[PDB]
């Protein structure tokens, strides 16, 4: 159908930077914005 | 002033009054308004007692 | 030395400050301390930005502080940190004990003393009294100023202040010397700054603040004295230091704070400098948003005569449809227009309404 | 110790719990004497170091966005030789120290490299040698 091609890729899509979306930005080494 | 103006349901006004002068009667500030349901369910309880 | 950096939103202040601290790190890595003073929620944001450089990728000389962490630091040196700390709930617990015994002395709240929600209301009022440098004695003073003058509402008022004054002065006596209040650090910091020396010859930047509480204020002007250089970043439009803004002008807040600050720096005989940012920095590629920001206030507002792309208003059948509709938009932005999740931000005046669903 | 107590940087207990000897000992060690005599010195040095995500988390291998590793370098001092690092550890040792050294070395091995990394990358100078002091027995080891 008209959209047969787009539907295919969007369902098979992935977030390029995904594997960094769960990682804590700040990480302390020994403020609620960081982790251990 | 339209946001600070008093234009509302009478209940909405009463609320503003209670909040301001709560200390004149016996009312806990931060009081909560129970919906007609839980309110009735409390009536059933006190009744049975 | 005090520097007033001012301009409208999206003029590039914050960037201008970030870059400076960065070059300053570039030039003298081990130089005197650089203190970046921002609101609590802006701390981790600036920490990530500063350290974002090809050259260095981090910082040592510069630190990002909120009024709290700054106080905590200066105190781990000057002293007072080994003093036990009281939680807001701990204060309420104390308060409820006080309301009991001193109950019968209340001129007004005697009936309201019972209710458990009255302890939280007092606790919040005392907090506000410290932040605004008003001691029990002060409240006492005012409480009898409205006493015996006849404007009903004044009398009533003086009575509340009288009652508060009691619980207040009675809390102070129970917390005297052996306990530390959450809002006590700022006053403690302000009076420990003078003998904290590693903040002397230090460059400091304030940014992201619209206002300052008298207590916070007491910290800044004490920094203006002992610090070598201090810059104040304020979002406003050519504010004046001879008049406080009128009620109905957009920059009432920031304009107000500037005026005060500038006057404090004037009486404190400091060398002052000015930087006014005119052009748009954030919106140079986005005409519409650049217009919204510029014409936001004026009632004689000129309508935008160009095409619609960046700015759009949208109506949803309900908060679900709203979030669910925004969810797909964000996906369209990332997948098509090639954005990253980190570039999107969603704000709610009452986040409690959307929080669960989000 | 008493001044701290007065100024309230030390609780009544913390005060009584301190072993003065184990504190004075350090300054009789070589590292101690060196710390004393120096052109420049500073302690409790806060830092934030941007690193590629991988450098810490091997697990995920694709995204190299920088994360911030933040900490505090106990002590840094400068001599006519170079810049040196110093850290004091309350680890329990004696219960010789010859056998503990290897283990302790690997305990703080990763940490110390991040410290010098932070200094070397950010300050654009280099850290030659790093010492760790241990209050139990008053020992020292270099990395």
């Amino acid at each position: 159908f008209a959209f047969d091609e787009k539907a295919r890729e969007q369902l098979s899509w992935t977030y390029p930077h995904q594997e960094v979306t769960q990682i804590r930005t700040k990480q302390s080494v020994s403020d609620e914005y960081s982790g251990r | 002033l339209l946001n600070r103006a008093s234009i509302s349901t009478l209940h909405s006004f009463c609320l503003q009054v209670l909040k301001k002068y709560y200390y004149l009667i016996d009312l806990d500030p931060g009081f909560r308004i129970a919906d007609q349901t839980e309110g009735e369910l409390i009536g059933d309880e006190v009744l049975d007692e | 030395g005090a520097e007033f950096l001012v301009g409208r939103s999206g003029s590039g202040k914050t960037k201008l400050i970030i870059n400076s601290i960065q070059d300053e790190l570039r030039r003298a890595p081990f130089g005197k301390p650089i203190i970046f003073l921002v609101p609590d929620q802006m701390t981790f944001l600036m920490e990530y930005e500063l350290a974002k450089t090809p050259d260095m990728g981090g910082m040592i000389r510069a630190q990002v502080f909120s009024f709290s962490r700054l106080a905590w630091r200066v105190l781990q040196h000057t002293g007072g940190m080994s003093r036990p700390f009281l939680t807001s709930t701990g204060v309420q617990m104390l308060l409820r004990k006080l309301i009991e015994e001193h109950k019968q002395e209340f001129k007004v709240y005697q009936k309201a003393s019972d209710k458990s929600g009255f302890t939280a209301q007092v606790e919040r009022m005392l907090t506000e009294f410290k932040r605004y440098c008003l001691e029990p004695e002060d409240i006492r003073r005012m409480a009898e100023s409205g006493t015996a003058s006849e404007y009903r509402g004044e009398r009533v008022l003086s009575e509340k202040l009288h009652d508060l004054s009691i619980l207040y002065q009675q809390m102070e006596k129970s917390l005297a010397d052996q306990y530390l209040h959450s809002e006590d650090y700022l006053t403690l910091l302000a009076e420990h700054i003078p003998l904290a020396e590693d903040i002397k010859g230090a460059h400091i930047y304030v940014d992201g603040f619209y206002q300052f509480t008298p207590q916070e204020f007491r910290v800044l002007e004490q920094l203006m004295v002992h610090a070598e250089h201090i810059t104040f970043s304020l979002t406003a439009d050519k504010p004046s230091y001879e008049r406080e803004p009128h009620e109905l002008e957009l920059f009432r807040m920031t304009g107000k704070t500037y005026y005060r600050l500038h006057q404090k720096a004037k009486e404190l005989n400091l060398d002052i400098t000015y930087k006014e940012l005119s052009g748009t920095e954030r919106h140079t590629k986005t005409p519409e948003l650049a217009h919204l920001e510029a014409q936001y206030e004026a009632r004689p507002a000129i309508p935008y005569a160009e095409k619609q792309e960046a700015l759009t208003v949208m109506q949803a059948a309900n908060r679900r449809a709203e979030l669910e509709g925004i969810a797909r938009e964000i996906h369209a932005l990332v997948r098509e227009k090639g954005y990253r999740y980190k570039d999107v931000a969603i704000l709610a005046r009452q986040p409690e309404d959307y929080k669960d669903m989000v | 110790v008493h001044r701290l107590y007065e100024k309230e940087l030390l609780t009544e207990e913390q005060k009584d719990a301190i072993d003065i000897e184990e504190i004075v000992q350090f300054f009789h060690t070589e590292i101690g004497g060196q710390l004393i005599g120096a052109k420049w010195k500073d302690r409790e040095i806060p830092f934030s170091l941007a690193l590629p995500a991988k450098e810490i988390y091997p697990d995920a291998h694709e995204a190299d966005e920088p994360l911030l590793v933040q900490g505090i370098i106990d002590c840094l001092y400068e001599t006519e030789d170079g810049l040196y690092l110093l850290a004091y550890k309350s680890d329990r040792i004696e219960g010789g120290f010859e056998g503990a050294a290897p283990i302790l070395k690997k305990r703080y091995e990763t940490q110390i490299q991040l410290y010098t990394k932070a200094v070397e990358q950010i300050a654009k100078t280099k850290v030659k040698g790093c010492a760790l002091y241990f209050f139990d027995g008053g020992h020292i080891l270099t990395l």
